[PDB]
C-alpha cells in the first residue's frame, strides 16, 4: 500500500480529500450536547388525587397500576412513591438499549387498561406516561419586578403565550411550566353555606349545571323534508368564560323570591390549580419554564433560537414582566467546545514546532504537520457515521488520543529523513526502504491498539456507555491514523522531501541549530553509553522493575476512585429541610434567610437565588424548599475563593447556625444521575404481610447495626420521610343513618371543602381550564373549624360535622414506598474512606440477614449496575491481554519476545498514578481512559525498537546487544519528538482553573505524569526487556 | 419548646433508651409537647416503649397529660394493646376514665380492638363499665357490633 | 359531538397540538375542527 501510494501522489492526495471533505460535512452536521444518553431508558407514571392521603393515593392508586404492570419487555425494575400531596410517581427502568418509545408505548398501553379501576377523580386528572430525564437544556425563569403579579399570574402568562412557542421552537423535546395555569377558584364559605341550608354538594351540582357544553343539533338536518331552504347547526349551552358568570351562578331561590348566588357563599377568583409550591427569585413571584433538548439536536443551535423566539416575545409583555436566565448548560458547552478545539489546534501547531526543532526545514516539518488535520476530520466523520454526537465525553476522547495519532506520521518522516541521512538514498527510494522497515510494524501496532480499546466498548449499563464514547472516539484516530499514515504521509516524503547527503546530521550548522544537533547527536552517544552499562548490569535493573511494579500497585490501591470530576458550571443548590410537620411559612422563613445571605455575603459572586417552597428531592410538602444559586460569569470570579466549591462550603458553615431546620449547599453532579462515588443504594423490601410499621422497625434495626461500622459504613440514612401526626376522624355510620345525613353528602362536603374539588373545566381566553372548588382558607384550618361545616339531612335540617363523626391523633406515612410491586424503604450509604463499595455492600447483606422473618432487599440503580455490570471488567481485560499478545507473536514470529513489549505497562503507570496522587486527584473515568492511552503509546514505542533491534539480528545477522543499541539509538529522536508535542500540548489542561477544568486537569495531570515516566524509563528499560527475554528463552 | 425537649420527644418516640437516660440526666423537659399536645409520655406509650415511660415517670412526667383532643398516654396504650404500659400508667396514678373530647375512654379503645388482658386490667383499677361516648355507647356496645363474644362476657 | 368548530378547536385541537412537540422527523402539522365536532390532525414525516 506505501509502496503503491508512493509512485500515485495524486490518489493520495484525493483519499485524503475525500476524507477531508467527509469530515467537514460531518463537522457541519453533528449533534453538540453536554452529555450523550448514558442513564438505561426509564418511564414514569405519574399521577394526581387532589386532597388525598399517601395511603389512599397508595392502595386506590399505585396498587393498581403497579398490578398491571405485566407483560411489558426488558424491564428491570419498578419503584414507586404515594404521598400525602396527592401524588403518585411509578417508575419503570428498562435494560440499556431498549428502545424508550417501545418501552413507553407498551407501558402507556398497560396503564390505558387499567385506567377504568383508577378512583373517577384520578380519572378526571389523567395519569401521565412519559420519558425521564433528569437534565434541562435550560431553565428559563419569568419575573414580575413591579409587583402586580402573583407566581399564578405569571405561570398563567407564560401558559398561555410563551410555552407553546418555545414548545414549537427548533430544537426543543419537551418543555415543562413550572406552576399551571389559572384554574377558576371557588372558595367556599361554611357559615354563608349553612345560613342559605346548602352545602359544597350544591355548590358541585350547580357549576355542572350551569357550566357546560351541551349538544343540540341542526335546523334542516337530513333526512329532510324536501323543499328545505335551510340547514343550521343549532348551539345550546356552552361552558362560562368568566368570574363574574361563576358568580352569578345560581344556588337558590328562597321564599321570598330572593336569590343565592354563588359569590353569596364563596369567593370567585382566577387562581393556580396547586398552591403547594411558592417560587421567588431574588423575592420576587416566579414561574418558568424547564427546556429539554430533543434527540440529535444541536444545544448550541437549540439555545440561540429559544433566545430569539423570546426576544420576539419581548413586545408583548405586560409591565414589570422580564425574562430570567437561571440555568444554561450552553455557556459552559461553549467554552469545552472551544478548549477542546484550541488544545487540537496547538497540538497541530506543537507537532510543527517540534519537527521542525529537529528537521530544521520547512517541507518535512509539514509532512506530518498536515496529516494531523486529515486524521481528525476522519475521526469527526467515523462518528458521525457510528451517530456519535460532540460532547464532553468524544471531544476529551479525542485530546487523550492527540499523542497516538499525531505520532503514526511522525515515525514514517522521522524514519524516512533518518535513512536519507544515514545511507544517502534519494527521497524516493528512502521512503520505499523505510516503509519497507516499519509497515508491518504499524499496521501490528494499529491491532494492538485495537485489542486494548475496544474490550472497553463492551461494559454494560452505564459505564459501559460512558466508555463507549472514549472508546470508539480512540480507536477511530488511531485507525485513521495509520491509513493516512501508509497512504498520504509516504506520498508526501518521496514527493515533497528534500534530499538529504549521506553523513549530514546538521551538526555543520550556524547558530541555533548547529548548536542543538551537536548537542543531540552527543546527547545521543552518552544515551547508547548508558543503555551500553545498563546492558552490563540488567539484575538491578530487574530489581528496580520489581520496585516500580511495587509501588505502582501499592499508589493504585491508595487511589481513591469517583466517576467524574465536579465543575463550576455557574450554580449550584441550596437544601432546606424543616422538621417534620412544619408550615409553609415558616419554611418560607428559612428560605429568605438564605436568599438574604447569598445576595449580601456573597454579592460579588452570587447573580441570583431561586426559592422553590415546597420541593424536595426525596419527599415534597410543606416542609421542604430548595435554593438554586446562580452565579456571575467565570471571568467575574477569580480565584478559587470564588469558585463553588469554595462558596457552597462557605455557606454551609454559614447556615450550620440556622436554629429549626437543616440547610446545606452543593455543587451538582457532572451528569445528574449517576453514583455518589463509594456510594450504595439498597431497598428493605416487606416479603409478607408485615405493613408499614414492623418495615421501619427492621429498618431501624439495620440502621442501627450499620452506625456500628464506621470503618466499614458511613452516613447510612434512608431516602424517605418518616411518619407524623394526623388527624384520624371517624364518621359515624348509624348516627348519620339516623339523621337521615348520607354518606356521599358527608364525605364530598369534607373532601371537597378541606382536600379541595376539581369540578369541570371552563374557557378563559380560548383555553380550557379546570374550575376547583374548595374552602376559604381560614374554615380549614383546625379541628375545631370541623364543626362549622354543616351537611343537609334527607329531612332539610342543617348537620354539623361534629355531630356524626368523632377524631383523635395517630401517626401515620406521609410516603410510603415500594419496590418491584412490594411495600419498600430505600437505604443510602457509602463505603467508608479506605473502603470499596463492593465490601461495603457485602456487609449490608450480612446485617440485612439478620433482620426479621419476611423482610428482604434488593439492590437498585448505580448498585444495581454494579452486582451485575462490575462483574465484567476482569474477563474483558483478560481478553485484552491474550489478543494482544497474539497480535505480538504473528508480528514477531514468536511466542515469547511478546513479552519485551508488554512489560512496559507499569512504566506509564506509575508516572500517572504518581501524578493524580500527588494533585489530590481520583481514580475516575479520565484518568483510566489516560492509562490505555499512555500504556497504548509506550507499547508502540517499544513494539518499533523490538522490531527494529529483531530485525537487525535476523537480517544483518548482528548482536543480540549489538542490534538493541542500533535500535534504540535509531528510535530516540522519534520518540522524543512526539513525546516532546504531546506533553506541552497537554501543559495548558494541567494547570487550567475554572470552566471546564476539572476535566481539564483530570485528562491532563495523568497524561502528564503517564508521558514522563513512559518516555524517560521506557527508553531505558525496553532495551533491558528486550535483552532479559531474548536471554531466558 | 426546647432543644433538648425536641430531642427527647425524638428519642421517646424512637425508643432510644441510653439517649434517653441522657437526656433525663440533662434536665431535658419531661412536658414537652409537640403541635398535638403530644408529651414524650405521649409518644413513647403509642409506640410501646416501656422502659422510657418508666424513665419518664421516675422524673415527674405527668402521667394524665391530655393531647389537643383530650387523650391521654392511658388512651393510647390501651388502643395499641401495650398491657405493660397500661399497668405502669395505672401504677403511677392514671385516670382509669379519663374521657377525651369524644367521650372516649380507655376501656371503649382497648374493647373495640379487642385487648381482652387490658380491658380485665382497667377494669380491676376501677374503669367505669357503664360510661358513654359522645354517641351513648359503651365497651359493652362495642363488643357486640363488633361481634366479639369473649370480651361481651367480660363487660357480661 | 354537538360541539362547534370553535369550541371543538380550544378545548381539543389545541390540547393535542400543544402536546405535539418534540416527535422526531415530524416536517409539519395540519389540522382541522368543524361544526360536526370532528376534530383530525396530521402529522407528516420526513422522507425516510
Ligand atoms: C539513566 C541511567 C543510566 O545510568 C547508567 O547506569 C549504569 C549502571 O547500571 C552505568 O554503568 C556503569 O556502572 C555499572 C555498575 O558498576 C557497570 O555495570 C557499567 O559497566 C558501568 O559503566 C552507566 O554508566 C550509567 O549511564
Ligand atoms: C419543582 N419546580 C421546578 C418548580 C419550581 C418553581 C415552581 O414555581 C413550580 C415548580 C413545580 C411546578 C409543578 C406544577 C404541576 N403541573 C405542571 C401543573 C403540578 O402537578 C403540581 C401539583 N402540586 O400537583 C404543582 O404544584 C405545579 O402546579 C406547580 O405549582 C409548580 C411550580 O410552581
Amino acid at each position: 500500500m506505501p509502496n503503491f501510494f508512493i509512485d500515485r501522489p495524486i490518489f493520495a492526495w484525493v483519499i485524503a480529500i475525500i476524507i477531508m471533505l467527509a469530515g467537514g460535512l460531518a463537522i457541519l452536521k453533528l449533534p453538540v450536547a453536554q452529555y450523550p444518553t448514558i442513564a438505561p431508558p426509564a418511564v414514569t407514571i405519574s399521577a394526581s388525587y387532589p386532597g388525598a392521603d399517601a395511603k389512599t393515593v397508595q392502595d386506590t392508586v399505585t396498587q393498581v397500576i403497579e398490578q398491571n404492570m405485566n407483560g411489558i419487555d426488558n424491564l428491570m425494575y419498578m419503584s414507586s412513591n404515594s404521598d400525602s400531596t396527592g401524588t403518585v410517581q411509578i417508575t419503570l427502568t428498562f435494560e440499556s438499549g431498549t428502545d424508550a418509545d417501545i418501552a413507553q408505548v407498551q407501558v402507556q398501553n398497560k396503564l390505558q387498561l387499567a385506567m377504568p379501576l383508577l378512583p373517577q377523580e384520578v380519572q378526571q386528572q389523567g395519569v401521565s406516561v412519559e420519558k425521564s430525564s433528569s437534565s434541562f437544556l435550560m431553565v428559563v425563569g419569568v419575573i414580575n419586578t413591579d409587583g402586580t403579579m402573583t407566581q399564578e399570574d405569571i405561570s398563567d402568562y407564560v401558559a398561555a403565550n410563551m410555552k407553546d412557542a418555545i414548545s414549537r421552537t427548533s430544537g426543543v423535546g419537551d418543555v415543562q411550566l413550572f406552576g399551571s395555569q389559572y384554574a377558576m377558584r371557588i372558595w367556599m364559605n361554611p357559615n354563608e353555606l349553612n345560613k342559605f341550608q346548602l352545602t359544597p354538594v350544591d355548590v358541585i351540582t350547580a357549576i355542572k349545571a350551569q357550566n357546560a357544553q351541551v349538544a343540540a343539533g341542526q335546523l334542516g338536518g337530513t333526512p329532510p323534508v324536501k323543499g328545505q331552504q335551510l340547514n343550521a347547526s343549532i348551539i345550546a349551552q356552552t361552558r362560562l368564560t368568566s368570574t363574574e358568570e361563576f358568580g352569578k351562578i345560581l344556588l337558590k331561590v328562597n321564599q321570598d323570591g330572593s336569590r343565592v348566588l354563588l359569590r353569596d357563599v364563596a369567593k370567585i377568583e382566577l387562581g393556580g390549580e396547586n398552591y403547594d409550591i411558592i417560587a421567588e427569585f431574588n423575592g420576587q413571584p416566579a414561574s418558568g419554564l424547564g427546556i429539554k433538548l430533543a434527540t440529535g439536536a444541536n444545544a448550541l443551535d437549540t439555545a440561540a433560537a429559544i433566545r430569539a423566539e423570546l426576544a420576539k416575545m419581548e413586545p408583548f409583555f405586560p409591565s414589570g414582566l422580564k425574562i430570567v436566565y437561571p440555568y444554561d448548560t450552553t455557556p459552559f458547552v461553549k467554552i469545552s467546545i472551544h478548549e477542546v478545539v484550541k488544545t487540537l489546534v496547538e497540538a497541530i501547531i506543537l507537532v510543527f514546532l517540534v519537527m521542525y526543532l529537529f528537521l530544521q526545514n520547512f517541507r518535512a516539518t509539514l509532512i506530518p504537520t498536515i496529516a494531523v488535520p486529515v486524521v481528525l476530520l476522519g475521526t469527526f466523520a467515523v462518528l458521525a457515521a457510528f451517530g456519535f454526537s460532540i460532547n464532553t465525553l468524544t471531544m476529551f476522547g479525542m485530546v487523550l488520543a492527540i499523542g497516538l495519532l499525531v505520532d503514526n506520521a511522525i515515525v514514517v518522516v522521522e524514519n524516512v529523513e533518518r535513512v536519507m541521512a544515514e545511507e544517502g538514498l534519494p527521497p524516493k527510494e528512502a521512503t520505499r526502504k523505510s516503509m519497507g522497515q516499519i509497515q508491518g510494524a504499524l499496521v501490528g501496532i494499529a491491532m494492538v491498539l485495537s485489542a486494548v480499546f475496544v474490550p472497553m466498548a463492551f461494559f454494560g449499563g452505564s459505564t459501559g456507555a460512558i466508555y463507549r464514547q472514549f472508546s470508539i472516539t480512540i480507536v477511530s484516530a488511531m485507525a485513521l491514523s495509520v491509513l493516512v499514515a501508509l497512504i498520504l504521509t509516504p506520498a508526501l516524503c518521496a514527493t515533497m522531501l528534500k534530499p538529504i547527503a549521506k553523513g549530514d546530521h546538521g551538526e555543520g550548522k550556524k547558530g541555533f541549530f548547529g548548536w542543538f544537533n551537536r548537542m543531540f547527536e552527543k546527547s545521543t552517544h552518552h544515551y547508547t553509553d548508558s543503555v551500553g552499562g545498563i546492558l552490563r548490569s540488567t539484575g538491578r535493573y530487574l530489581v528496580l522493575y520489581l520496585i516500580i511494579v511495587v509501588g505502582m500497585a501499592y499508589l493504585f490501591v491508595r487511589l481513591p476512585s469517583s466517576f467524574l470530576p465536579d465543575e463550576d458550571q455557574g450554580v449550584f443548590m441550596t437544601m432546606v429541610q424543616l422538621p417534620a410537620g412544619a408550615t409553609q411559612e415558616r419554611t418560607q422563613k428559612v428560605l429568605n434567610e438564605v436568599t438574604h445571605y447569598y445576595l449580601t455575603k456573597e454579592k460579588n459572586n452570587v447573580e441570583s437565588v431561586f426559592a422553590v417552597n415546597g420541593f424536595g428531592f426525596a419527599g415534597r410538602g410543606q416542609n421542604t424548599g430548595i435554593a438554586f444559586v446562580s452565579l456571575k460569569d467565570w471571568a467575574d470570579r477569580p480565584g478559587e475563593e470564588n469558585k463553588v466549591e469554595a462558596i457552597t462550603m462557605r455557606a454551609t458553615r454559614a447556615f450550620s447556625q440556622i436554629k429549626d431546620a437543616m440547610v446545606f449547599a452543593f455543587n451538582l453532579p457532572a451528569i445528574v444521575e449517576l453514583g455518589t462515588a463509594t456510594g450504595f443504594d439498597f431497598e428493605l423490601i416487606d416479603q409478607a404481610g408485615l405493613g408499614h410499621e414492623k418495615l421501619t422497625q427492621a429498618r431501624n434495626q439495620l440502621l442501627a447495626e450499620a452506625a456500628k461500622h464506621p470503618d466499614m459504613l458511613t452516613s447510612v440514612r434512608p431516602n424517605g420521610l418518616e411518619d407524623t401526626p394526623q388527624f384520624k376522624i371517624d364518621i359515624d355510620q348509624e348516627k348519620a343513618q339516623a339523621l337521615g345525613v348520607s354518606i356521599n353528602d358527608i364525605n364530598t362536603t369534607l373532601g371537597a371543602a378541606w382536600g379541595g374539588s376539581y369540578v369541570n373545566d371552563f374557557i378563559d381566553r380560548g383555553r380550557v381550564k379546570k374550575v376547583y372548588v374548595m374552602s376559604e382558607a381560614k374554615y380549614r384550618m383546625l379541628p375545631d373549624d370541623i364543626g362549622d361545616w354543616y351537611v343537609r339531612a334527607a329531612d332539610g335540617q342543617m348537620v354539623p360535622f361534629s355531630a356524626f363523626s368523632s377524631s383523635r391523633w395517630e401517626y401515620g406515612s406521609p410516603r410510603l414506598e415500594r419496590y418491584n410491586g412490594l411495600p419498600s424503604m430505600e437505604i443510602l450509604g457509602q463505603a467508608a474512606p479506605g473502603k470499596s463499595t463492593g465490601e461495603a455492600m457485602e456487609l449490608m447483606e450480612q446485617l440485612a440477614s439478620k433482620l426479621p422473618t419476611g423482610v428482604g432487599y434488593d439492590w437498585t440503580g448505580m448498585s444495581y449496575q454494579e452486582r451485575l455490570s462490575g462483574n465484567q471488567a476482569p474477563s474483558l481485560y483478560a481478553i485484552s491481554l491474550i489478543v494482544v499478545f497474539l497480535c505480538l507473536a504473528a508480528l514477531y514470529e514468536s511466542w515469547s519476545i511478546p513479552f519485551s513489549v508488554m512489560l512496559v505497562v507499569p512504566l506509564g503507570v506509575i508516572g500517572a498514578l504518581l501524578a493524580a496522587t500527588f494533585r489530590g486527584l481520583t481514580n475516575d473515568v479520565y484518568f483510566q481512559v489516560g492509562l490505555l492511552t499512555t500504556i497504548g503509546l509506550s507499547a508502540k514505542n517499544a513494539i518499533l525498537i523490538v522490531e527494529f533491534a529483531k530485525d537487525l539480528m535476523d537480517k544483518e545477522g548482528k548482536g543480540l546487544i549489538e542490534a538493541t543499541l542500533d535500535a534504540v539509538r535509531m528510535r530516540l529522536r522519534p520518540i522524543l519528538m512526539t513525546s516532546l508535542a504531546f506533553i506541552l500540548g497537554v501543559m495548558p489542561l494541567v494547570i487550567s482553573t475554572g470552566a471546564g477544568s476539572g476535566a481539564q486537569n483530570a485528562v491532563g495531570t495523568g497524561v502528564m505524569g503517564g508521558m514522563v515516566t513512559a518516555t524517560v524509563l521506557a527508553i531505558f528499560f525496553v532495551p533491558v526487556f528486550f535483552v532479559v527475554v531474548r536471554r531466558r528463552f | 419548646g426546647s432543644d433538648l425537649g425536641k430531642k427527647l420527644l425524638e428519642a421517646a418516640r424512637a425508643g432510644r433508651d441510653d439517649e434517653v437516660r441522657i437526656l433525663m440526666a440533662n434536665g431535658a423537659d419531661v412536658n414537652a409537647a409537640d403541635v398535638v399536645g403530644w408529651t414524650p409520655l405521649h409518644l413513647a406509650a403509642y409506640w410501646g416503649h416501656l422502659e422510657i415511660v418508666e424513665v419518664l415517670l421516675k422524673n415527674g412526667a405527668d402521667v394524665n397529660a391530655y393531647d389537643t383532643l383530650g387523650s391521654t398516654p392511658l388512651h393510647l396504650a390501651a388502643h395499641f394493646g401495650h398491657l405493660e404500659i397500661v399497668e405502669v400508667l395505672l401504677k403511677n396514678g392514671a385516670d382509669v376514665n379519663a374521657k377525651d373530647d369524644n367521650g372516649i375512654t380507655p376501656l371503649h379503645l382497648a374493647a373495640n380492638r379487642g385487648h381482652l388482658e387490658i380491658v380485665e386490667v382497667l377494669l380491676k383499677y376501677g374503669a367505669d363499665v357503664n360510661a358513654q361516648d359522645k354517641f351513648g355507647k359503651t365497651a359493652f356496645d362495642i363488643s357486640i357490633n363488633n361481634g366479639n363474644e369473649d370480651l361481651a362476657e367480660i363487660l357480661q
